[PDB]
């Protein structure tokens, strides 16, 4: 009896990421009873390094082998390791990075479907490359934006692919993407971290179309190459507390970062609007989301 | 089967609390369904409610699980049924919002007339009671006159709109 | 393409200067059009430009004292200056203006510059704020004398006011070697200058040998002949 | 503005130009010989129009903080001129002015003496009540000479008005003196003689009515 949704390896990966994010980038002012907690913020590069989730002797975790599993049934095939594989917890608001990608076709994940409420986790086919910078130095010479790249073929092919799973499930309602309703800037925009900057980029041109079917959609056309613009910050919205937090910048010059986008995290409005459609925005900020995405096939049971 | 009442223009706080003394995902939204407002981790997440850029919470409570959804420049249209979705429990609370308004020429001359008026959400059965200055009283299920106007009725009327055996309170300046 | 330009010479301190350029191979309505000053002691000075669709744009010196223009039909440049002073006599010059664009950045971010250079050039034009009365040159010939086989001849142009006047011999046939002279000013405040040419004494007299005195100023035109 | 550079002839001039970039640049180099119109040598940053030699070479923006500088690998006599640098970044807006101009002067070049030519009054002139002589110095370098006249053995007491050498097409001096006299005057000797002298090197024309 398998359950994403109820893991407690879960949560102690989230433990770990922010005992991880203590010690790899430690902000120099916290705000929060208020406490106005202080600390000593040297410049810092920050990359995640892979995380395993181990099993006390006496203990063991159970890996289902479903090549296309849920997350919440009895699962046929089982297996039994020592640790989870190497888990790179990259923490974003957004989209999903860096994760392991699907099996056979794309699969999507809720603990309920029906309660507009319960996010749903995106897992997919094959990866989409995402390129982020922040150019100019910091204003000293050619005032450029920092920016993310994305393109607009592999995009629309991953959307067609997102569109057949959700309508699966959905009844074959119209099914429309856009924007964040309301929020933190975090999860209003696609939040992420690039070289110890903390990046936000404007994801709207991400969502913003109509699927009647897997074909005859609207508004995915456009230029060959998706370019997001983005913010980037220092004194942030923290996402291991309620709290503010001030960051340093990091070691100077150009920041650029490529990363596979292997899931994403969507909301639908739904509610007694009817209209036969469907709206799906982007979401996340609790990470444990990105978590299960990685640990949905593992469970740990007493020997 | 909570009732709250509340003045137009007002801010109402719908209180909302958890068993446990820590943070976790809570959710507010409406009778239809309509996701008003939630928490993503330590995030606000605002839903596509009418509530939207009026809706808000107070997030330095989180921390000892209360999940206030407050709704600030109260409307009439705002009256619900309000639910706040959290660790397994639906709270239900209702927002009854009233207006009660006097739309005067700011200069009753004497022997003039009110002019007072409610403004009221659907399904409501509010019964109002005017007070005067002097101590003369009005009542108006829905309007509110004064037969003629006499120099004493000037100065701060105090109205109370009932309804479901709970009350709520305008004062109003006429001269 | 190529340029000429050309203009009063003389220019009277309260009024209006104008000078004009006749492009010539192109169209003029197919590039931008500078004009460009140099006024003595002072270096280059831009002046403004005119575009392609004939927008304008002025340096912010001038006070808007300029005016840039395009005649389709002559297919010329026109520049005005008004209420002139003695600090506006310089030589004008009218030039092909080439807008490149320098991009550092990505382009829908507006991350780019425009700028302009000047290829093409005109000969130039000198003009003079003087209240100055304008006069002409009288030419007269300097006979060869009777080493081998060349013997040297030439025009003698005195008395002409203002600078510049233009010597050519037998119209343009003889190119060389012909070399005119720096003028001269008197105390009179009148420049006379001079021209000769190198060329064989076995050509003399056969081989008639004309110049073609140019001073536009005035504007008189005038060739003479030179016979031992 | 005009500050001077001089260099020797043959060997490599670099002028730097002289208002530092903001952020990315094109760079122009104009030539310009006073009389004559500009050139333009450089534009883009390192990029040539044709008839421009390879010998003429901007500074590439590649880099941060390179500083533009136009060469002149192996400088000829007709290097001589005003050299202006256009500079056009991201930072600061559009650029109306060309700036200072560098001053080249060629150092030194070969010497040479000059070549003198005397006219008499001519007929035309003569019959109009004026007698002018045309003394005609040319080819010379360096641009220093010095002009008297003859007047048949004794130094004539007026009427002289001499030029100031000026530069020719040829990159060698040129100048012009005239001496001015009433025909009676001229017939009134027998011998016309100017002398020209240029290092100390004196070199003389005579004409005599006829
Ligand atoms: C996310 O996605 C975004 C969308 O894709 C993406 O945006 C891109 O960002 C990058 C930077 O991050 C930007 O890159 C730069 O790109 C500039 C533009 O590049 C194009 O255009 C130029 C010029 O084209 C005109 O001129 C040439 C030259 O004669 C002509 O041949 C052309 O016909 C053309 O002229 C026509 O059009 C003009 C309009 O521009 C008209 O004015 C004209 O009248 C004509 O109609 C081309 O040269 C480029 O092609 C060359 O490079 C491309 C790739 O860029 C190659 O594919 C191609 O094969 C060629 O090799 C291209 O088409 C560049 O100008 C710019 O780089 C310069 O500046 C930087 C810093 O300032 C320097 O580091 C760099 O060295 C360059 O400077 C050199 O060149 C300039 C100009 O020549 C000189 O002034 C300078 O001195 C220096 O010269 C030296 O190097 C030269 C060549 O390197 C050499 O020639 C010289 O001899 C000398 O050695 C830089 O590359 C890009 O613009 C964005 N693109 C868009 C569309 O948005 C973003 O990056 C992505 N980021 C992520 C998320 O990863
Ligand atoms: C991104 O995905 C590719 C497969 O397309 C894989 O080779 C690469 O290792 C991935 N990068 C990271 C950082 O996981
Ligand atoms: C899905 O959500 C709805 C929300 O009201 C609920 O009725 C239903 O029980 C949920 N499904 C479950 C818990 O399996
Ligand atoms: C993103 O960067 C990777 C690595 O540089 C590259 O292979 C890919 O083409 C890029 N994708 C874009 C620019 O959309
Ligand atoms: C996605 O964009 C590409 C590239 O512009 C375009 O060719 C394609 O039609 C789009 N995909 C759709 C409409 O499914
Ligand atoms: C970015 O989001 C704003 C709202 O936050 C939206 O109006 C705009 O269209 C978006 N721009 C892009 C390039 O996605
Ligand atoms: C979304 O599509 C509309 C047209 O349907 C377009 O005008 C708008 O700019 C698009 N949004 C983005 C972020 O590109
Ligand atoms: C994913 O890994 C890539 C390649 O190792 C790296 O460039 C990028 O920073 C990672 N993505 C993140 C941290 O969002
Ligand atoms: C689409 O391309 C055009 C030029 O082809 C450009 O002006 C525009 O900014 C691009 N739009 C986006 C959203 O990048
Ligand atoms: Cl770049």
């Amino acid at each position: 009896d398998f359950n994403m949704w109820k893991n407690n390896m879960v949560e102690q990966m989230q433990e770990d990421v922010i005992n991880l994010w203590d010690q790899s980038l430690k902000p120099c002012v916290k705000l929060t009873g208020g406490s106005v907690i202080t600390q000593a913020c040297p410049k810092v590069s920050f990359e995640p390094i892979p995380i395993h989730y181990c099993a006390p002797a006496g203990f063991a975790i159970l890996k289902c082998n479903n090549k296309t599993f849920n997350g919440k049934g009895q699962c046929k095939n089982v297996s039994t390791v020592q640790c989870t594989h190497g888990i790179r917890p990259v923490v974003s608001t957004q989209l999903l990075l860096n994760g392991s990608l699907a099996e056979e076709k794309v699969v999507i994940r809720s603990d309920n479907f029906t309660d507009n409420a319960k996010t749903i986790i995106v897992q997919l086919n094959e990866s989409v490359k995402i390129n982020c910078t922040r150019p100019s130095n910091n204003i000293i010479g050619d005032i450029r934006q920092a920016h993310c790249n994305i393109s607009r073929a592999q995009w629309n092919n991953t959307l067609k692919q997102i569109v057949e799973k959700l309508r699966e499930q959905f009844n074959n309602k119209t099914i429309v993407f856009t924007h964040s309703s309301g929020g933190d800037p975090e999860i209003v925009m696609h939040s992420f971290n690039c070289g110890g900057e903390f990046f936000y980029c404007n994801s709207t041109q991400l969502f913003n179309s109509t699927w009647n079917d897997t074909e005859k959609s609207s508004g995915t056309e456009g230029n060959d190459t998706i370019i997001l613009p983005c913010r980037i910050k220092q004194i942030i919205n923290m996402w291991q507390e309620v709290g503010k937090a001030m960051y340093a910048p990091p070691i100077k010059g150009q920041i650029r970062c490529s990363s596979n986008i292997t899931g994403l995290l969507l909301t639908r409005d739904g509610g007694k609007n009817e209209s036969e459609i469907e709206i799906f925005r982007p979401g996340g900020g609790d990470m444990r989301d990105n978590w299960r995405s990685e640990l949905y096939k593992y469970k740990v049971v007493k020997i | 089967k909570k009732v709250v009442l509340g003045k137009k223009g007002d801010t109402v706080e719908l209180t909302c609390t958890a068993s446990q003394k820590k943070s976790i995902q809570f959710h507010w939204k409406n009778s239809n369904q309509i996701k008003i407002l939630g928490n993503q981790g330590s995030f606000l997440t605002k839903g596509p409610s009418k509530l939207n850029d009026r809706a808000d919470s107070r997030r330095s409570l989180w921390d000892q699980g209360n999940f206030p959804l407050i709704i600030k420049n109260l409307k009439i249209e705002d009256s619900d049924t309000y639910i706040c979705e959290v660790e397994d429990q639906k709270e239900e609370v209702q927002l009854l919002v009233f207006g009660l308004t006097a739309n005067s020429d700011t200069h009753l001359l004497q022997g003039q007339s009110l002019t007072l008026t409610l403004e009221s959400p659907p399904g409501s059965s509010p019964s109002v009671q005017c007070r005067s200055p002097r101590g003369k009283n009005i009542q108006g299920g829905k309007t509110l006159s004064v037969s003629q106007l006499e120099l004493q009725d000037s100065g701060t009327w105090t109205c109370t709109v009932l309804q479901n055996q709970k009350k709520v309170e305008f004062k109003i300046d006429i001269v | 393409v190529q340029l000429q330009e050309s203009g009063p010479g003389l220019v009277r301190p309260s009024e209006t200067l104008s000078v004009t350029c006749i492009v010539s191979g192109g169209s003029i309505s197919n590039y931008y059009w500078t004009w460009i000053r140099q006024s003595p002691g002072k270096g280059l000075e831009w002046i403004g430009y005119i575009s392609d669709r004939e927008t304008t744009t002025y340096n912010p010196s001038l006070n808007s004292r300029a005016v840039i223009s395009r005649d389709t039909s002559k297919n010329q440049l026109s520049l005005q200056l008004r209420s002139v002073t003695t600090a506006d006599t310089a030589i004008y010059f009218c030039a092909t203006a080439r807008r490149g664009q320098r991009i550092y950045g990505v382009v829908s971010f507006g991350e780019f510059f425009y700028y302009y250079y000047m290829d093409v050039w005109g000969k130039g034009t000198a003009v003079t704020v003087s209240s100055a009365s304008t006069k002409g040159p009288s030419v007269f010939p300097l006979a060869p004398s009777s080493s081998g086989g060349t013997a040297a001849l030439g025009c003698l142009v005195k008395d002409y006011f203002p600078e510049p006047v233009t010597v050519s011999w037998n119209s343009g046939a003889l190119t060389s070697g012909v070399h005119t002279f720096p003028a001269v000013l008197q105390s009179s405040g009148l420049y006379s200058l001079s021209s000769v040419v190198t060329v064989p004494s076995s050509s003399l007299g056969t081989q008639t040998y004309i110049c073609n005195v140019n001073h536009k100023p005035s504007n008189t035109k005038v060739d003479k002949k030179v016979e031992p | 503005y005009v500050s001077p550079l001089s260099v020797a002839l043959g060997e490599t001039a670099r002028i730097s130009c002289g208002r530092q970039a903001l952020g990315s640049r094109a760079v122009q180099w104009y030539q310009h010989k006073p009389g004559q119109a500009p050139i333009l040598l450089i534009y883009n940053n390192q990029d040539r129009p044709s008839g421009i030699p390879e010998r003429f070479s901007g500074t590439p923006d590649i880099n941060f903080g390179t500083t533009a500088t136009l060469t002149i690998s192996g400088v000829e006599v007709g290097d001589e001129a005003d050299y202006y640098c256009h500079m056009w970044d991201s930072r600061s807006g559009f650029s109306w002015s060309f700036g200072g101009a560098t001053r080249l002067t060629v150092l030194s070049q070969p010497k040479a003496a000059p070549s003198v030519t005397l006219f008499p009054p001519s007929s035309e002139e003569l019959q109009a009540n004026k007698a002018t002589l045309v003394c005609l110095i040319s080819d010379f370098y360096p641009g220093a000479v010095t002009v008297a006249w003859k007047a048949d053995s004794s130094p004539v007491k007026a009427g002289v008005e001499t030029t100031t050498p000026s530069k020719q097409s040829n990159n060698k001096y040129a100048a012009s003196s005239y001496l001015s006299l009433t025909p009676e005057q001229w017939k009134s000797h027998k011998s016309y003689s100017c002398q020209v002298t240029h290092e100390g090197s004196t070199v003389e024309k005579t004409v005599a009515p006829t």
